[PDB]
């Protein structure tokens, strides 16, 4: 089996529109994904609120749709509760935050755009491991 | 149930002169909460051990 | 006879929808919309007599209202069974991952 | 003059509630148009009775002393809720929140450990009618819920537990099953139990009272593997009563 | 009876450790 | 228990006295050779 | 002839037939307590509240166990490391229930086993030995720290002390493999090399000399006897013994030299127990052994599983099912 | 009367009732005792009381 | 405890078949010349 | 049949510590110098 461009195409927006990362920015995205997030998300799963965790099947159901790049990305400058209701900054890493959560102080457009590519392929390679805690370590 | 229904055979020379406590709370006269001292059943027995 | 009455209401509508007398709360993010906010004001006015009656929660907006009407499908009533109730347990159940 | 919680921290007396002087013989007015609430309720247990099982079944049942054996976590506190202004005059207090319940263990003489959910949950409790106000001649009874001692998930020594755990005796494959139904098969407890605050001291500048209860409530059932005992509990008890 | 059956034989233990050291064979150098 | 607790207090200080009185008691010479 | 200059004649004579000594004032009244209260807690106490859940654990024969199964269980885990005499208590019953004896035991034990080994240093100066016998002793002495004291502290509670008890230890073993994954830390592997190796190079020595014993007997008498106590020539020939096994390995591989064969013999053992030692000791503050889970991944990044992912497989159900009542969030951080 | 009174008039607690290798406490014979059943009167049909 | 009702013949004998045959051949022992 | 069951343990201490008593003494008086 390999990591083709296939595996590596994943939906950039919610009218449909893919898009095909490098194996580069595949590579950047889990070591930034590593760098900022997976010390509460290692694996899929959110260690401070096992409730949400980072399918794909999740995120399109959060609102506003978190199953493509553009909300991915939009999550990580301005994040919200799964219903949208509420903005969650203050307690989450986000480039709004960069002052209190100083890991997003140098993370660019491309960094964000990286790391959504990592936890949409993931899923992909991984199935229901990612997302499913120990029962399927 | 008294002692002589249980088949107790030093149980009753200790009560006899004075030994009715013991230190988990109970007298053989069916009290509760009652302080033996050191002179419960189980100290006589401890003594005799010793 | 003796009946474990958790098993038993798996046999119910309990066990094939979200019943809004007793359902622990992380099972409002199966559906869009509901959670946290709705789930929270869903099980802090229980118990209900009927799954309309989530439509009577006081504050709601003219979003949440519809949120509500679009999930009514998804929603049940069954008796109170104070098992689940307990304890917190519909805002904790002891289940994570 | 005032304690921190480093003054207080190892004493015991973080488990003992507020007391009022002997000065405190005073009248808390009732404005039956104003609402009220109960902003610190809190109950000090000071003695512990368990009703002892006799085997004759005739003879009269007493409440026999007990020895705590879980140290100096008994108490409950916080304990806040609405005081409802009845039509007659009356002064009902209904429970809403707070430390509201304590998992105790006393021990018979003998050796025989009881545990019980020490608990006031969903407390509603009224005075006399025509309340104008609070005084030393004020009384409180009242009803409250006692939910199973173990909540639902807990797991017994073999495993098997209600919403959780085995439903039966894995060790005994093949033993048969209706001798150890009661075991097997748990049940989750839902009894009531009964108060009286007797008020004692009345600080009508503050709207604070003190005082003594009496309450009575079964006791652990072990997920219905066992009868329950009866058990009295008194001890004094603190409120402060606010506008709200 | 088990509850004897293990004291008893944990008693004989202890009393074979107070033989065996204070009434043992003396070492003797020949 | 307030009795109980001031008894091993005694009991202890008294051992560890012992202990450190004994070791102060010309403890080098108290060997087969050299008397230090 | 003062008093107190004959009772340090007594108390350091070495004509007594158990030597006393300065240590020996100290570990003589600690190990009879700790015996004592051993004895009668695993006989007769009740049981204990280990996880301070009130689920109180039996560990007594009284009260339903039976050598393997019995154990003085651990105190409550609401104590911690909280100091726990018996006058803390408001009651002996109180005391019980929430682990007392454990404390007053480990306690107690832990200081005359450390008075043991300096009791060994001090006879051997009385007796004109050279001195490190000691030595050897602190490597299962290190280990008794180990687990009833620092593991404890690392920790945050006594109830994760070991338990003193047969089965008891055993759940120690499976808990602790579950929450450090001790088999892969190297200190305990260095740990069994020490006793596997310990015991090998026992039953090595052991036939080694056995099998150059000089003929001194009969065919009917017990050669034992060929061997008379304090008799000074050597009992077997060591030339003979490294002749055989330096030609079972190769001649270097052996030793001709007893003194060196001796200390190889004192030092395989107690290096290696003292790695074990510092394996409990360092897991106590959680630096665990090697985690190998999902290091190897194909080309796709399909986890492909090793031998150290079932070992994971097997830690995981003993995580979640250890202490089925004490956990209330997702994390057990110690 | 008290319990323990008709207890006595009783002849399980008589000790001329046992047997040399009949081992154990009295309780392992007749049973550990609960309750007194209470004084029975017996009466014919004409109505007399009979002993 | 339901425990086997053989155990403690069992365990009786184990202890005092093998004892007994060594106090007799401790004791004869001490007896001769 | 509902025998009592240290029946078995009786009998057999009842037996074998006597007779071991015996054999011990016996044992030692044949071995003593003759
Ligand atoms: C050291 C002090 C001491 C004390 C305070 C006790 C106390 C007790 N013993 Mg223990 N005991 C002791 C030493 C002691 N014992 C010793 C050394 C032994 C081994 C011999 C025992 C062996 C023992 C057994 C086997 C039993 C006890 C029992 C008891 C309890 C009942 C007492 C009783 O009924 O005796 C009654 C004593 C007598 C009737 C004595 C009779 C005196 C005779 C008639 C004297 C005749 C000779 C005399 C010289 C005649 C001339 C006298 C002159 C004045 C004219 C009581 C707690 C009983 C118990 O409860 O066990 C748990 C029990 O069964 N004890
Ligand atoms: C050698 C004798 C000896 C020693 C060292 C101990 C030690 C201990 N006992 Mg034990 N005990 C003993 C004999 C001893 N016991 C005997 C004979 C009995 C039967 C009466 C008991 C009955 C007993 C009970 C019932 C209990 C203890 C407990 C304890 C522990 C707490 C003690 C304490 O708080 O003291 C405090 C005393 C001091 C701090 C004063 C010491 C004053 C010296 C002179 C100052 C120097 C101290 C400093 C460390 C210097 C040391 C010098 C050294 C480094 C060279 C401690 C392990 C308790 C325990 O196990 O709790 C878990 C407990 O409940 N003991
Ligand atoms: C089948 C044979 C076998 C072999 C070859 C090994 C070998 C090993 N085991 Mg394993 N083990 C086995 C079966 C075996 N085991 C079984 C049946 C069990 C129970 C299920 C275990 C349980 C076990 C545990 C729990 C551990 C080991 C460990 C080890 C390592 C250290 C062993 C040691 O020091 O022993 C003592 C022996 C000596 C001290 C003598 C020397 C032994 C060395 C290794 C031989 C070197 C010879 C050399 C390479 C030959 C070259 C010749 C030429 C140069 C002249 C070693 C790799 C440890 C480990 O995994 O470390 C990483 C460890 O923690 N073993
Ligand atoms: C073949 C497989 C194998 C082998 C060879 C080992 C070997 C070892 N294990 Mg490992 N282990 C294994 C499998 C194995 N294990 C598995 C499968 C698990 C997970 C379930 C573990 C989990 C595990 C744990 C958690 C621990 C070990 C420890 C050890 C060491 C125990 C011996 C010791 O502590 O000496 C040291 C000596 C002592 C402990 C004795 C102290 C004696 C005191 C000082 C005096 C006592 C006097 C006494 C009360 C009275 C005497 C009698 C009287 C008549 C005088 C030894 C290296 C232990 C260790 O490393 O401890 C440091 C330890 O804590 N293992
Ligand atoms: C003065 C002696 C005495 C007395 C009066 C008692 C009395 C009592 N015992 Mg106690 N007991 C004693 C000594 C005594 N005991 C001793 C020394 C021990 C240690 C072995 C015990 C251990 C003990 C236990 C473990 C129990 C009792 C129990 C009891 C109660 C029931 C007894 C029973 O069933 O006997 C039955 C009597 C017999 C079966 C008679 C035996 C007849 C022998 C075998 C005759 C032998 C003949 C001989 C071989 C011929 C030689 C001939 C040759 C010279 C030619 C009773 C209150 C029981 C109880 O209920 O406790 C709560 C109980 O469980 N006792
Ligand atoms: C080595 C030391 C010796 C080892 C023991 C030797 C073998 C024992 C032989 C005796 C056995 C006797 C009892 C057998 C039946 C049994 O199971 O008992 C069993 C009984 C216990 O009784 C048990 O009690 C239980 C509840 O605790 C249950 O009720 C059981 O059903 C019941 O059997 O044991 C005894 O009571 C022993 C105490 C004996 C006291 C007797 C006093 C009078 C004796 C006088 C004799 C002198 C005359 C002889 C002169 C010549
Ligand atoms: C409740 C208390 C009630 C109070 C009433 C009075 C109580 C008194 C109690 C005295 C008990 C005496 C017992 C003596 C036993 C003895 O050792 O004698 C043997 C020798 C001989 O004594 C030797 O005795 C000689 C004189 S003579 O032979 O005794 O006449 C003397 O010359 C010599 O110096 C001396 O060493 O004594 C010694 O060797 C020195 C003391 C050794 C003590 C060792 C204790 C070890 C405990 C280890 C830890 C616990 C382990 C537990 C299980 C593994
Ligand atoms: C790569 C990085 C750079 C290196 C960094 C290394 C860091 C760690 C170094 C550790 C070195 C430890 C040295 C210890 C020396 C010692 O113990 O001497 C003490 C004695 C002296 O040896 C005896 O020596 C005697 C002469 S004398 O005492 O040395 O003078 C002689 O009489 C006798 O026959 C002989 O056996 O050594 C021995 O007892 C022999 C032990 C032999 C063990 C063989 C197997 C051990 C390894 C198996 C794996
Ligand atoms: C712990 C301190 C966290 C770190 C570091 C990061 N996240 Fe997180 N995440 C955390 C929580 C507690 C939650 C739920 C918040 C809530 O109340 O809703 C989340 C959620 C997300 C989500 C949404 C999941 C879904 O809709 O199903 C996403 C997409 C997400 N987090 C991404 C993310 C990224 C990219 C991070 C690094 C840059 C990151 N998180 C850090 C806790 C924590
Ligand atoms: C922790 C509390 C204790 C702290 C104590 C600090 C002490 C500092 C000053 C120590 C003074 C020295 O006191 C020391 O003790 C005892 C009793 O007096 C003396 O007495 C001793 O003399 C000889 C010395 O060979 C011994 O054989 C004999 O057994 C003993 O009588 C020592 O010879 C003396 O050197
Ligand atoms: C060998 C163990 C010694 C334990 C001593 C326990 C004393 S117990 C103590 O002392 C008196 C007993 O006579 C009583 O007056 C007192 O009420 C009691 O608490
Ligand atoms: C000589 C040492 C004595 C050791 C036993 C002392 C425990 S005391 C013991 O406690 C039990 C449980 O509380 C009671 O059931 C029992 O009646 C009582 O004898
Ligand atoms: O014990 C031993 C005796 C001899 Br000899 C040897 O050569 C090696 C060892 Br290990
Ligand atoms: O591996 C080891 C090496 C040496 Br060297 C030792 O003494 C003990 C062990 Br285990
Ligand atoms: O306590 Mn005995 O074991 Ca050490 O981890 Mn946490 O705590 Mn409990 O769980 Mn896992
Ligand atoms: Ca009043
Ligand atoms: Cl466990
Ligand atoms: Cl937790």
């Amino acid at each position: 089996a390999e990591l083709t461009p296939e595996v590596l195409t994943v939906p950039l927006n919610s009218e449909g529109k893919t898009i095909t990362l490098t194996e580069k920015q595949y590579l950047e995205g889990k070591r930034l994904f590593q760098y900022a997030c997976a010390s509460c998300h290692v694996g899929g799963i959110t260690k401070t609120n096992p409730s949400l965790d980072l399918r794909t099947e999740t995120l399109a159901l959060a609102t506003p749709p978190r199953d493509n790049i553009e909300g991915l990305v939009d999550y990580m400058k301005n994040p919200t509760t799964y219903d949208g209701e509420q903005e969650i900054a203050e307690v989450h890493p986000s480039l709004r935050s960069a002052d209190i959560f100083p890991k997003m102080r140098n993370l660019t457009e491309k960094d964000l755009v990286a790391i959504a590519g990592h936890i949409l392929v993931e899923p992909k390679i991984l199935g229901d491991k990612w997302g499913g805690g120990k029962v399927y370590y | 149930n008294p002692m002589w229904r249980q088949g107790m055979f030093v149980l009753p020379f200790m009560a006899r002169l004075g030994v009715t406590g013991s230190w988990s709370g109970w007298s053989i006269t069916g009290e509760t909460g009652i302080d033996p001292g050191f002179w419960s059943f189980e100290g006589v027995a401890l003594a005799h051990i010793v | 006879e003796l009946v474990n009455v958790v098993d038993e209401k798996l046999g119910t509508a309990y066990g094939e929808k979200i019943d809004l007398n007793n359902t622990n709360i992380a099972a409002f993010i199966q559906y869009r919309g509901l959670y946290p906010t709705l789930a929270k004001l869903i099980v802090k006015n229980a118990p209900y007599e009927s799954v309309e009656d989530v439509l009577n929660i006081p504050g709601l907006t003219e979003r949440q209202k519809q949120i509500l009407r679009e999930n009514l499908e998804h929603f049940t009533v069954t008796e109170v069974e104070t098992a689940l109730v307990e304890g917190g347990d519909r805002y904790n159940n002891g289940l994570y991952k | 003059q005032t304690l921190t919680y480093d003054d207080i921290v190892g004493t015991g007396l973080a488990n003992k509630c507020p007391t009022l002087d002997d000065t405190a013989r005073g009248a808390y007015p009732i404005d039956s148009s104003q609402t009220y609430r109960i902003a610190r309720l809190c109950l000090q247990p000071t003695t512990f009775l368990v009703k002892e099982e006799p085997k004759n079944k005739r003879q009269e049942a007493e409440f026999v002393p007990t020895k705590l054996v879980t140290r100096e976590t008994t108490s409950l506190d916080q304990i806040q809720g609405e005081l409802k202004v009845n039509s007659d005059g009356s002064l009902t207090f209904v429970e809403e929140d707070g430390i509201d319940f304590q998992p105790v263990t006393v021990q018979m003489a003998g050796g025989e450990r009881i545990p019980l959910l020490f608990t006031v949950k969903n407390l509603v409790a009224s005075t006399q009618p025509n309340v104008t106000s609070i005084t030393t001649s004020t009384d409180f009874k009242g009803e409250f819920n006692v939910p199973s001692y173990r909540t639902a998930n807990f797991l017994d020594p073999k495993g098997r537990g209600l919403a959780s755990g085995y439903d039966s005796a894995i060790a005994l494959p093949q033993a048969k099953e209706e001798e150890l139904a009661r075991a097997n098969v748990k049940r989750f407890s839902l009894t009531k139990g009964q108060i009286s605050l007797n008020v004692a001291k009345v600080d009508g500048r503050t709207g604070e009272i003190a005082g003594t209860f009496e309450s009575e409530q079964l006791s652990d059932d072990d997920m219905g593997a066992h009868e329950p005992h009866e058990v009295k509990i008194q001890g004094v008890f603190y409120a402060s009563i606010e506008p709200a | 009876m088990e509850t004897i059956t293990y004291v008893f034989i944990f008693a004989c233990i202890i009393a074979l450790f107070f033989f065996a050291i204070f009434f043992r064979e003396p070492p003797r150098i020949t | 228990m307030e009795t109980l607790k001031i008894t091993v207090y005694i009991v202890v200080t008294f051992f560890v006295l012992l202990f450190v009185f004994g070791f102060l008691s010309g403890d080098p010479a108290r060997n087969p050779k050299r008397k230090d | 002839a003062n008093l107190w200059e004959r009772f340090c004649n007594w108390v350091t004579s070495t004509d007594n037939r158990l030597y006393v000594g300065w240590f020996g004032v100290i570990m003589i009244p600690t190990l009879l307590a700790a015996t004592i209260c051993f004895v009668i807690a695993f006989i007769a106490a009740p049981p204990v509240d280990i996880d301070g859940i009130r689920e109180p654990v039996s560990g007594s024969l009284l009260y339903g166990n039976n050598i393997i199964t019995g154990a003085v269980v651990p105190s409550s885990n609401a104590i911690g490391l909280h100091f726990y005499p018996i006058w803390e208590a408001a009651s002996l019953d109180e005391w019980l229930y929430n682990g007392g004896p454990y404390q007053l035991i480990i306690f107690h034990f832990l200081l005359g086993a450390s008075c043991y080994m300096g009791r060994q240093w001090e006879l051997s100066y009385r007796l004109g030995m050279r001195p490190w016998i000691c030595v050897a002793y602190s490597a299962p002495l290190a280990s008794a720290f180990a687990v009833f004291l620092i593991y404890p502290i690392g920790q945050g509670s006594f109830s994760d002390g070991m338990p003193l008890g047969i089965s008891g230890t055993f759940n120690f073993m499976i808990v602790f493999q579950a929450e450090h994954n001790i088999l892969m830390h190297p200190f305990h592997q260095l740990g069994v090399a020490g006793v596997f190796g310990g015991a090998l190079f026992c039953a090595m020595h052991g036939s080694l000399v056995t099998s150059s014993l000089i003929r001194e007997t009969t065919e009917t008498e017990s050669a034992n006897y060929g061997y008379k106590f304090g008799q000074e020539e050597e009992t077997y020939n060591i030339v003979a013994a490294h002749g055989y096994f330096g030609r079972l390995i190769f001649q270097y591989a052996s030793f001709n030299n007893s003194r060196s064969l001796h200390f190889f013999l004192a030092a395989w053992p107690v290096v290696g127990v003292w790695f074990a030692a510092l394996g409990i000791s360092t897991m106590a503050f959680n630096l665990n052994g090697f985690n190998f889970n999902h290091s190897v991944i194909d080309a796709k990044g399909n986890v492909i599983n090793t031998w150290a992912d079932i070992i994971n497989r097997a830690n995981l159900g003993m995580e979640v099912m250890h202490e089925r009542n004490a956990h209330n969030f997702p994390l057990d951080l110690a | 009367i008290p319990e323990k009174l008709a207890f006595y008039d009783y002849i399980g607690n008589n000790p001329a009732k046992g047997g040399l290798f009949r081992t154990g406490p009295m309780n392992k014979g007749d049973g550990i005792a609960q309750a007194w059943k209470g004084h029975a009167v017996f009466r014919n049909k004409e109505g007399e009381e009979l002993f | 405890m339901e425990v086997n009702q053989l155990g403690l013949i069992a365990t009786a004998l184990f202890v005092l078949v093998p004892s007994v045959f060594l106090i007799i051949l401790y004791v004869q022992t001490e007896s001769q010349q």
